[PDB]
Formats: C-alpha cells, structure tokens, sequence
C-alpha cells in the first residue's frame, strides 16, 4: 500500500508542479505508480468538480494522520479569501480542512514556504505563507522557484523510506538539500576569491565565466542545491549559464531590492 | 435569453457546475446551462484566481521586471519573460545581437513542444482516451495498430504493449487508482476501441519520460527549467569557441541541436500520428462539436520573423479574420488604442468608466470582487454565479470591439489564409492541413477499414478535433523551426560574430525620462503583450493581455461571449453530471488561469 498524497495547489503559477515532472532518480512515473498514491491533483487528475471533491473526504477518511498534504502555492487574506476560489468557497478553508488530518505537510516552493511573487510589495491579495496559516501541525518548507526536482523527489523518497520528516534548519528546510550556500561550492568561487569579476554582461570576463558578483549574484546568501546538484539532471544552473542567483529560495527575495544590485560588504563573503 | 453572435443563450434550462476545472493550469470554474435534451444553451466561464503582478511591478526597475512576470507560469515557462525584455527594449529603442535573437528563438519553440505535447498527453488525452478500456486491449492488435497509425515508431512490438498493460492492471488492481480515481471511465463519450487507448497511455509514459529531455535546452541557454533567465538586451549565456569556461561553447550547441534531432523525432513519430488517428475516430463518430468562435473570428500578433525585427518574414504570420471570411486578413497593431482593448464589465475589477474598453497602455487593475443579486449562495460560498453581473478575476479583451479566438487553431487559420493570398512564409503549414485533412478523411479511414469522409478544412479546423490537431502541427512545425535556427546560430558565431548582449542603455542614467513599449509573442496558447510605460528609471504602467484571458473571458459591455463559452454551446452531453463532453473542449483551448488573470 502506497501512501496517499494529496496535492493541494493555492495561489501559484505551477512551476513546482512542472519540476516535480523532471525528476530523472527517481521519475516522476516511478514516484507516481510505485511509491505514492497520488489522490488529488488538479494538474494530472482524470476527476473534476464533485467527483474530485469527493476523492478527499475519502482519503481523508480512509487514510486518516497517514496521508502526506503537499501544498503548492498560498491562500489570499483579502478579497475575503476568494481572490482563490475552489468549490466556490475560498481556497484556505480547503488548505485548513485537509491539514486537519495529515500525517505531514510539504509546502512545495517559495509560494507555500514564503509568499514569493504574489506576496511581493504590496501584496495586493494578502497572500499568505502555509505555515503562518496552519501553525498546529508539522510543516516542511522546500523552498526555490521552483526547488530543483530532485529535491522535490528527494524529499518525498526520504519521508517514504523513513516514514519520519527529515532533519531541518531553524527555518525548517530539510539540512540534506538547503545547508549550503550556492557560493560555498559555486565553480566560479576561485574567480571570486582572486577578484576577478563581470562588470558588463558579454564583456571579456563573462566570455572567460567570471564571477557574477557585482552583477547582482546573490549566490552568497542564498541556500539551496544548485552549485552541486544543479538542474534538470545536472545540465547546468543559473551561474553556469551566465545569469547570477536571484535569491529565488530566500524568504522575501522578491523585495530585497533589484536583482543586478550588488551585495554590499563584499568582505563577509 | 438572448441572441449573440450566432448563439442563442438560454439559462433557463437545467444548470450544472463545474468547479474545480481540472487538468488544467490554475484555478477555474464552469457552468452551463442544458436543455431538455441534454445540449449545453448556455456556458459561464470564471476565472477563479488573481495575484495582481501589475500591481506588484509598479514602481520596480525596467530590467527585473521579466523575472516578476516570468511567474505568472511555469507551465508556459519564459514566454511572459520573453515578452517582457521585449516590451522594455521596444521602450528604450535596444536592437538585441543575432544570436541572443535566435536563441531565444530557440527557447521559444522549445518551449512551444514541450507545453504542447505534455498539454495533449498529460492534460487532454483522458478526455479523448479510457484508460480501463486499455485494460482489455490485445497486445498483438495493439502492435498492428502502432504500425498502421506510425511505421517508423521503434516502440512497436507485442510485447511492449503487454508489459505496459500488465503494470496498468497491477496498478488498478491495487486499489489505489490515484490520478484515475473516480474517472469517468465507461462512458458512451469514449469512442475509441481498446487497442487504441492501450497505444496511447503507452505514449502517455513515452511522453512522461522524454518530456525532461527537450527541456535541457532552457536548462543550457537559460540555467534552468521551469523559469529559465532572461536578460534585456539580449541574453546571459556568453559564448566562448576556444573554452569550457564559457556558458556556451560548441559542446553545448551539440547537445542542444541533440535535443532538437529528439523532439524531430517525437513529433513526427508520436504526438502528431496520435492526433492524427484518435480525431479522425471522433470525427468517424460526428464530433465535432466545440468550433464556437474559431469558424468566424480568430487573431495572432504573427510571429518568427527569419528575418529579425521584420514582420513581413513572420513564419507564423498573424492578423485578424472576421465573420469567418479567410479571403480578408486584417492587420493587427498592438501600438492601436483603438485595436487591442480590455473591458471589466463582468470582471471583477473597476474602471472609471466600464462602459469602454482600456488600450493595456491605459489599462488599470484595481480588484473589486462583488457579486451580482441573483447570485445563489453567498459570498464566500458560491452555489450558483450571477453571469448577468460581474463573474470572473479574468479581463475581456476585444479586437475593435470583436470577440476573438486566439491559439495554434487561430494561428494556422491565419497560416492558411495568409497561404492562399500569396505569402510564402506560410507555405509549411499550408502543407501540414492538407497533409492532415487527406489523413483523417482518406488515408486513415482507409487502413482501418472506415469509411471516407469528404470534409474541408473550413468544415474541420473549427472544432475540438481541429484545435488539437492545431496544437500538434505546431510542435512540429516549431521543432522543424529551430532546427534551422540552431544551423544560423553556428553559423554566424563561425563567421566571428559572438555577440550575445547590447548594453548601451542597461544605464538607467541612459534612457529617456519618459518611455512606452510593447513586447508581442505568440506563447503556446495564443496571442501574448505586454505594455510598459517607464518614467524616471521605474515602472509607471504594466498590462499583460495574456491568450487565456482572450479565450476565457467573460462577456463584454455588449454582453458578447468568449472563446470557452461559445465553444460549449450547442454541444449534446451523454451524462449531465459527468463533465466529459465540457472537459474534452475547455481542455482543447489548453486554458491556462495563472495566465488569464496574472
Ligand atoms: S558571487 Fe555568485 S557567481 Fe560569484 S562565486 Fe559566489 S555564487 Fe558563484
Ligand atoms: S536563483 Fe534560484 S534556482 Fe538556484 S542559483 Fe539561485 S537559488
Ligand atoms: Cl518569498
Ligand atoms: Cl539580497
Ligand atoms: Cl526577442
Ligand atoms: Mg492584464
Ligand atoms: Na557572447
């Protein structure tokens, strides 16, 4: 008996849902018919209206503190929550109806670990990170938009195989995907530590993959798997293809002013 | 009741909700109503979500603005960020290198492939195909029915189909039947004969699998899939021959133009010949319903000049038709305030006067979620919405005030009629619906023992079958595309050019204190722009008319209907309380609701 997940979706753009799919160990395929059971999904599922409403009283039921909630994205506080509607009521009396239950919540991406876009200045919808809004249950947050797949899957094969949450940081990411910074292992460290830096995009030190310091890289304060893991099976990651990290796993990355601004202090790094 | 373009709306029939819409991006809620008979008179599209990135981008910098925008969706990746860089370089007059033109070519058609083909596998195909009735397919039949549908497609033998079978029975045996869970399995709906539902679930997992690969592409050019990195005025990705030190280097280019052979490959062998065969069964069995506003009125910017920034090489050439006249395509101007207009009058928004129609360079977004007084239920438990007042978070765009498709089926409409009037940058997919419509009424009939047909193309492209043989004609089309681009990417770095970037203007201390742009793109579900207007370094005004927000608009002030409601009415449903029929074509428009309301 495979556990049951229910996947959730609030405000969100389905970025994590589509990084999820990319996982190469294990696919995608494998996690979806051989280690979950994948109940309620409105990316992927065959129901809709009330027979999809009908599955998660089902699970619930049946399943009861042994399903896994993931949730992507966030409910609105404003517009009286139905800036989200589903089922014609708003979206966080659904997110609070199936926490109720769960054996574990997953907020899937900087949407349900932070805010992300949507909760930018001035966050017109009020919209709202999982864990301030269900606060009596154990949440892991697995932040980045989106996190890298095989973290997303890492995840889920850690909580299946161990049937425990993995160990998390103060912020309560999980230590074995969001202990580094991208800048402890990044392959352009040493150009960084002999000072030797892009100052214009495509000028000689981009073409020789200088470091994107002083374009913006926010690689020293942002935690995640990128330098090492990289994306979609190892292929590349933002730095390697030129661009600087734009905090993307950091809570509130949207409002911490431009991304091609430079850190300051540059002596802390 | 009343009359609207063709369609008689009634709601006094028996009314039926839909909501939550799934398979789809987003949040979306349906409601029809049916007569005596069962037949859709009546169809109330709303947008059941909003995050307001036009708000959120007021007062931002010109150049972060496409990593903002790019999370509208991930599903429809980097064409929102693609918008945007064109938008603010069209304000600050930034005339990007080739090759940061023709890589983002690139990473626009891959983009078209994969949301096309993972739309139609993973999204459409359980409206079309019933995945218990795979279960009692025969393997050997299965085969010759693979061989028949594609010759070239290696994954073909008996045995294959008996394995893939067999982990399907496992998994429905189990008794955790997850995203199949109480399907409309059964059907009379579902058309299609054992064999042919087991060849395509089989795809179903091919697609899975490769679904990742072409992506990669994004990954090398970009960082990273979904939400790759942009860049105005031009892109990150320097090149670098002589090396492994640069972001691009011939390696890279190898495994990039590896990736395109593969999606050559896919769509060629898998998704179009898939297309091919299960539209022409439904249209053997007369379903073609779903045509709504494709058989009069359907519009595209016009996209993928082979020369850059000259409209006339468009190969994807765009315009307007109306009243369902292909001998007449009008041109379209997003700079047109009289053109491109955006109407709140059944959308939960404001204006100062809603009675007209907003131009996205004077477009305004204040929420303004109220519920009209025939609404049943309250406002935060809606059993039944008020369509005569304000029902939805999505806008209503118009045309010069018409009411317009936009999409593949739209852009290859166009294709068509740009085709018949001389243009040869349409010549490919003027030749892929003659192809197609020689199949489905002659070819393919003729190998499985049916029938011929004898329809045109104007009696089959407006229809649920023509949007998703559209949809699949694009993917290869655009597969073929960049194949040719990659060739003028090499090349032109080969002969010394290695630009990648023009930062001339990246200075805000270099812009014009004042400045407005557009930035245009034919995204995969249709007919993408964004309008900036810039004043002192910051953004003053952001609009995005996005293609969901064409087709899944409500009624404008003139209470004409959208792309999704016209498409629903006058379709006979075999289940009132089973939304097949509903599901088959709001799905066909691949909504996504992320993108409608931003
Ligand atoms: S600042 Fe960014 S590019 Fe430079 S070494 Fe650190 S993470 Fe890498
Ligand atoms: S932008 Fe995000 S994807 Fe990684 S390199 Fe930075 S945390
Ligand atoms: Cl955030
Ligand atoms: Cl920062
Ligand atoms: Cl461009
Ligand atoms: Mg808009
Ligand atoms: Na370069």
């Amino acid at each position: 008996p495979r556990t049951p997940v229910l996947w959730l979706h609030g405000l969100e753009c389905t970025c994590c849902s589509e990084s999820f799919i990319r996982s190469a160990h294990p696919l995608a395929k494998d996690v979806v018919l051989s280690m979950i059971s994948l109940d309620y999904d409105d990316t992927l599922m065959a129901a809709a209206g009330h027979q999809a409403e009908a599955i998660l009283e089902e699970i619930m039921t049946k399943y009861k503190g042994n399903y896994i909630l993931a949730v992507e994205g966030n409910p609105p506080l404003n517009q009286d929550g139905m800036s989200c509607i589903i089922g014609g009521r708003p979206f966080i009396e659904q997110l609070k109806y199936v926490a109720k239950d769960a054996k574990a919540i997953i907020s899937w991406g900087s949407c349900a670990s932070w805010g992300c876009v949507q909760a930018a200045k001035p966050n017109p919808t009020q919209a709202t990170p999982v864990h301030k809004v269900i606060t009596d249950k154990p949440i892991i947050k697995v932040p980045g938009c989106p996190p890298i797949a095989e973290v997303m899957t890492g995840v889920i094969t850690y909580m299946l195989t161990f049937d425990r949450i993995p160990e998390l940081d103060r912020q309560g990411r999980p230590k074995m995907f969001y202990s580094q910074r991208i800048h402890d292992k990044c392959y352009r460290r040493p150009h960084f530590d002999a000072g030797q830096f892009v100052e214009e995009w495509d000028d000689e030190s981009a073409r020789k993959g200088f470091c994107l310091y002083k374009m913006g890289c926010k690689g020293p304060t942002t935690y995640n798997a990128c330098s090492t893991t990289r994306w979609n099976e190892g292929t590349s990651f933002p730095i390697q293809s030129g661009h600087g990290c734009i905090g993307c796993s950091e809570d509130g990355f949207w409002d911490k002013g431009s991304f091609y601004d430079r850190l300051t202090g540059i002596s802390q790094f | 009741a009343y009359a609207t373009q063709g369609f008689n709306l009634d709601d006094r029939g028996r009314r039926i909700v839909v909501d939550p819409v799934t398979r789809i991006e987003g949040h979306m809620r349906c409601e029809v109503n049916v007569d005596a008979n069962n037949v859709i008179r009546n169809a109330v599209s709303t947008g059941t979500m909003w995050r307001g990135l036009e708000v959120i981008l007021k007062g931002r910098d010109p150049r972060d603005a496409w990593a903002f925008v790019e999370r509208i969706c991930g599903v429809c990746t980097g064409c929102h960020a693609l918008a945007s860089v064109r938008a603010v370089e069209n304000a600050l007059d930034i005339r990007i290198p080739k090759n940061a033109h023709l890589i983002r070519e690139i990473m626009a058609k891959t983009l078209q492939v994969h949301d096309h083909a993972v739309h139609f596998y993973h999204l459409h195909a359980l409206d079309w195909v019933d995945v218990m009735s795979a279960l009692k397919a025969d393997p050997k039949r299965t085969s010759e029915l693979q061989q028949l549908v594609s010759p070239a497609h290696p994954l073909s033998s008996a045995g294959y189909f008996r394995d893939i079978q067999n982990r399907l029975k496992r998994f429905v045996e189990s008794g955790q039947l997850g995203p199949f869970m109480n399907g409309y399995w059964g059907s009379k709906a579902y058309v299609l004969p054992p064999e042919a539902n087991l060849m395509a679930v089989t795809h179903y997992l091919e697609a899975l699998d490769l679904q990742k690969e072409w992506v990669k592409i994004h990954t090398i050019f970009g960082g990273k899939n979904p939400h790759p990195n942009y860049l105005v005025g031009g892109v990150p990705c320097a090149i670098n021959l002589d090396a492994a030190s640069a972001p691009v280097n011939m390696e890279r280019l190898s495994f990039v133009k590896a990736r395109i052979d593969e999606i050559i490959e896919f769509n060629k062998n898998v998704y179009v010949p898939d297309v091919l065969a299960i539209g022409t069964l439904y249209k053997q069995a007369g379903w073609l319903y779903g045509g709504g506003l494709a058989a009069t009125n359907v519009l595209d910017y016009g996209e993928y000049p082979n020369v850059a920034y000259n409209k006339s090489t468009d190969q994807l050439p765009g315009g307007a038709i109306l009243n369902g006249n292909w001998d007449e395509v009008f041109p379209v101007d997003p700079r047109d305030s009289q053109q491109v207009q955006e109407f709140v009058s059944h959308s939960w928004y404001k204006y100062a006067d809603e009675s007209v129609g907003l131009h996205p360079w004077d477009g305004v977004t204040e929420p303004n979620y109220v519920l009209g007084a025939n609404t049943k239920g309250t406002r935060t438990r809606i059993e039944q919405i008020d369509e005569s007042a304000k029902y939805s978070w999505i806008k209503s765009p118009r045309w010069r005030g018409h009411a317009m498709e936009v999409g593949p089926l739209s852009r290859y409409i166009l294709a068509y009629a740009h085709a018949r009037s001389g243009n040869k940058y349409a010549e490919r997919p003027k030749e892929q619906l003659e192809y197609s419509a020689q199949m489905i009424n002659s070819a393919i009939p003729k190998a499985l023992g049916l029938p011929e047909t004898q329809y045109t193309l104007k009696q089959l492209l407006p229809s649920t079958i023509g949007r998703t043989l559209a949809r699949a004609l694009e993917s290869q089309y655009c597969g073929e595309m960049m194949h040719s681009d990659w060739h003028d990417l090499v090349a032109n770095i080969r002969a010394g050019d290695t630009a990648t970037a023009n930062v001339d203007k990246w200075d805000p201390a270099t812009w014009p204190l004042q400045a407005k742009g557009v930035g245009t793109v034919a995204a995969p579900r249709g007919a993408l722009g964004h309008w900036i207007r810039i004043k002192d370094g910051r953004i003053e005004n952001y609009q995005c008319v996005v293609p969901t927000t064409w087709n899944g608009s409500p009624r404008d002030y003139k209470g004409q209907i959208g792309a999704f409601e016209a498409s629903l009415m006058n379709t006979p449903m075999v289940n009132p309380e089973q939304p097949v029929e509903i599901l088959r074509t709001l799905h066909s428009f691949d909504p996504c609701l992320a993108c409608s309301t931003h």
